[PDB]
């Protein structure tokens, strides 16, 4: 989980300092999923179309035998017991053409439905190979939000994915600058964002608030500070300078 | 239409008569059929309620009793062709729907942004859909927003994988246990062979779909006996 | 390629390029009255058709499923975010000009200039049944015009989502992309200066942010020139929208 | 009936193709619009921004 | 051809090769095609007491 937190730009020290909160949030989310699934919700309707369309098409195939297609009767034994083969064959082939055309229509619709399942199965295999077998940087593929891990579950005529995602909350406004000019040189953040509360300047990562003192370790210098639009003059702390006393 | 002199009737691309000439006064007419069969009904579930509203598709509310000839029908058809709750939209004419000015999430879609739902005194209401909650962003050239907390959430995604493997005997379905009918079936060729082959390929493809999804790994890993996952409960 | 074991090529400048990609979304929702298409209210024809069975109901069910699938495709391709973000009244996005893509409040339609060009480019000038059916809605001055079943029961259903709400959804997506970056897609929107978003998107492709903070004016000028070139190419007589025309 | 069946089958195939195109368009929306994609030549040509 | 520099793979930003932007792994004889050069140290330009 620390590595997967590192996959979305969050430093691993945040997870270790809030491991109990994450585990409590994860266990509550699983129980909320379990309670919502155990209710009378109809969220499994995607698998229900496959069952209902197959049942409707099978029932339509059976009920098509009741049609006579312009013949005397829809029963094959009725024609064979009332007519002779010198004049029964003019009545049989109407039932032959009608039933064969229904069989052509059913198989054609089954082939189109099989291609739709083929597209869904390829998408399901792609999601299984990406969300379950690893961490995906793709947006909104393994669920909404920053994806961390996924759990596949078996289902009748389908699969169910339990995407575990990362969602930030409790936003706070801050004042920011693109760079800091200290001694005529522009200092840029290495990974995070220069932020301020209006009184003091701090540097924190993008996806989480964790203020730090601006030093030379987390910043790099590139060129003068006269070409940067919106630069703010501020001091840069040196971690090496207090250790120079000898 | 300038009907040059003895050219009398007319037809469209589908050979149906659209223009004709009176044989007495030699005047020119236009023809537009009047049958109507495109009715739509918006109703909730029968286990929930029994109230029913009907949409008249692509016809004006001022021309409903003439197009459908409601006065020659039952009074129940008449009361659903003329009533107090009559509304006209882009999709057509709605009778029985209670039009409101509010906007909610769409429940029963109609068309052109019109959706219906069951609302409480229970009745079927009609309203324009709402795209979502109105939101604004306090943009600035020097202001940023950094989150201070986070929420771990679990989302459920359902995808179909397999399909019911059906198999049809073409000879049996066409006519059972009849040798004379089976003799006539051979005169049509290999139609039964094509259907048996096509359905066999579907069933193999369904087994391939289940194989290619659930067999990504080739080793069955047993779960550990202890559940020391740092507070995680699976 | 001048290949060797000790020679490398490093670019010294760059060019921001804007390209156009067109993908179809939905088709015309057509509903067919099978009984009306087969015959014009002939009771003998209806009695003869009833011998065939449930063909017309199956075709109507298939067409209704096609229309519902088209509406589902439009909803799943456009309603990605439920928060309808508004553009800020003051536009100072580091010199970047989005006036061609932002919605125009000077018109009742919320489409942009480029969206207006896209709407004016695709036309139904030489079409057949579709143009003839749409001309009945422009002939509303003449009463007793029952054009719904005039063409043997062939009807065209209006889309569930009209052009105004689709334009509103695209405007909300543009506002979320400009003001919040990629943070609004994962969760709640986070306001951020556009220079920060450009810097981090430059960092995402392995380019340090000091390049942007030193060449922001050149980047903005190149982006404006590319936007103008795209607008001029779309306003030309070239048939770049042939995919939807097909 | 044969003509109507032909039209319905062709419409079904065209609707399947439109479904594939719409799924591709929704994927392109969710990747390129809502974020930055590292996939080469998926959002335009070159390094995508 | 005269002096050595280090730059990123997508833009020409030549910099002085220091110990901060480099790291040490193994000896010189194993790497094929190594080039002898000096490395500046920002720890001791004059920082002595
Ligand atoms: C931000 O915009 C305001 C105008 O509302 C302007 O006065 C100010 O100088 C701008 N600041 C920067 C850093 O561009
Ligand atoms: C037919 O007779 C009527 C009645 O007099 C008259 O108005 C009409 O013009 C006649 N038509 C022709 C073609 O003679
Ligand atoms: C059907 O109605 C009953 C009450 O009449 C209710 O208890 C039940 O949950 C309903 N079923 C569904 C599927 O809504
Ligand atoms: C709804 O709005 C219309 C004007 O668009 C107005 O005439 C009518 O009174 C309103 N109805 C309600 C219930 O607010
Ligand atoms: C429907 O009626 C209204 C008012 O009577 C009229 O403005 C409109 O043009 C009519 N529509 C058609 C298609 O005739
Ligand atoms: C690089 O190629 C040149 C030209 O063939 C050759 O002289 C030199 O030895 C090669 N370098 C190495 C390290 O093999």
């Amino acid at each position: 989980m620390a590595y997967r937190f590192n996959g979305i730009g969050v430093t691993q020290n945040v997870l270790y300092e809030n491991q109990k909160l994450i585990a409590n949030q994860f266990n509550s989310a699983i129980g909320k999923i379990q309670d919502s699934l155990s209710s009378t919700a109809s969220a499994l309707g995607k698998l229900q179309d496959v069952v209902n369309q197959n049942a409707q098409a099978l029932n339509t195939l059976v009920k098509q035998l009741s049609s006579n297609f312009g013949a005397i009767s829809s029963v094959l034994n009725d024609i064979l017991s009332r007519l002779d083969p010198p004049e029964a064959e003019v009545q049989i082939d109407r039932l032959i053409t009608g039933r064969l055309q229904s069989l052509q229509t059913y198989v054609t619709q089954q082939l189109i439905r099989a291609a739709e399942i083929r597209a869904s199965a390829n998408l399901a295999a792609t999601k299984m190979s990406e969300c379950v077998l690893g961490q995906s940087k793709r947006v909104d593929f393994c669920g909404k939000g920053y994806h961390l891990m996924s759990f596949p579950q078996s289902a009748p005529h389908g699969v169910v994915f339990l995407h575990v995602t990362y969602v930030p909350a409790q936003e706070k406004n801050f004042t920011t600058a693109p760079a800091i000019c200290h001694d005529g040189k522009a200092h840029f953040p290495r990974e995070g964002v220069f932020v301020s509360n209006g009184t003091h300047w701090f540097v924190t990562q993008r996806n989480f608030y964790e203020p730090q003192i601006i030093t030379t370790d987390n910043t790099f210098v590139s060129g003068n500070c006269d070409v940067v639009i919106g630069i703010v003059n501020n001091t840069v702390y040196d971690p090496l300078q207090p250790e120079l006393d000898s | 239409k300038k009907f040059l002199p003895f050219q009398q009737f007319g037809r469209d691309i589908a050979d149906t008569t659209d223009a004709v000439r009176d044989p007495q006064t030699l005047e020119i007419l236009d023809i537009t059929p009047c049958s109507f069969g495109g009715v739509s009904v918006i109703t909730p579930g029968t286990n929930t309620s029994n109230q029913v509203a009907v949409l008249y598709q692509d016809v004006n509310c001022t021309e409903v009793p003439v197009a459908i000839h409601a006065d020659q029908l039952t009074p129940t058809w008449r009361v659903y062709s003329t009533g107090s709750n009559v509304f006209q939209t882009r999709a057509g004419c709605l009778i029985g729907a209670e039009h409101v000015n509010n906007s909610y999430e769409c429940d029963i879609p109609i068309g052109a942004g019109i959706c219906a739902s069951y609302q409480t005194s229970q009745s079927i209401i009609a309203y324009t859909m709402s795209l979502g909650a109105e939101n604004s962003v306090a943009y600035s050239n020097n202001s940023i927003a950094i989150p201070t907390n986070f929420t771990i959430s679990v989302t459920t995604e359902i995808l179909p994988v397999s399909m019911t493997k059906t198999s049809v005997d073409c000879t049996m379905y066409i006519c059972g246990d009849s040798t004379e009918c089976s003799n006539l079936l051979l005169q049509y060729g290999s139609f039964c062979t094509q259907l048996n082959r096509a359905l066999t390929g579907i069933a193999v493809e369904q087994d391939k779909n289940t194989q290619e999804v659930f067999a990504q790994v080739k080793q069955i890993y047993k779960t550990p006996p202890i559940k020391d996952f740092g507070g995680f409960n699976f | 390629v001048a290949y060797s074991n000790n020679s490398i090529a490093i670019p010294t400048n760059f060019t921001i390029s804007v390209t156009t990609e067109i993908l179809p979304v939905s088709m015309t929702k057509t509903s067919v009255d099978c009984t009306m298409y087969i015959c014009g209210d002939s009771t003998e024809c209806s009695n003869l058709l009833l011998q065939y069975g449930s063909f017309c109901t199956q075709l109507n069910r298939a067409l209704t499923g096609i229309a519902v699938e088209q509406d589902k495709n439009t909803q799943e391709v456009f309603a990605q975010v439920k928060q309808i973000y508004k553009t800020p009244p003051i536009k100072d996005f580091g010199g970047f000009n989005f006036s061609q893509i932002l919605p125009d409040p000077s018109k009742p339609s919320k489409r942009s200039f480029i969206e207006d060009l896209l709407f004016n480019k695709v036309t139904l000038a030489d079409a057949g049944f579709i143009k003839q059916y749409g001309d009945c809605l422009g002939d509303i001055a003449a009463r007793d015009l029952i054009c719904a079943q005039k063409f043997n029961g062939l009807t065209v259903l209006p889309p569930l989502l009209t052009d105004e709400m689709i334009a509103q959804y695209t405007s909300a997506l543009l506002a979320g992309t400009i003001t919040s970056g990629w943070t609004f897609g994962a969760g709640a929107a986070l306001q951020i200066p556009f220079a920060m978003q450009m810097a981090y998107r430059f960092n995402g492709i392995g380019v340090t942010q000091n390049v942007l903070y030193e060449n922001q004016k050149l980047i903005a000028n190149q982006f404006n020139s590319a936007i103008g070139k795209i607008q001029d190419s779309l306003s030309s007589t070239a048939s770049a929208l042939g995919k939807l025309q097909d």
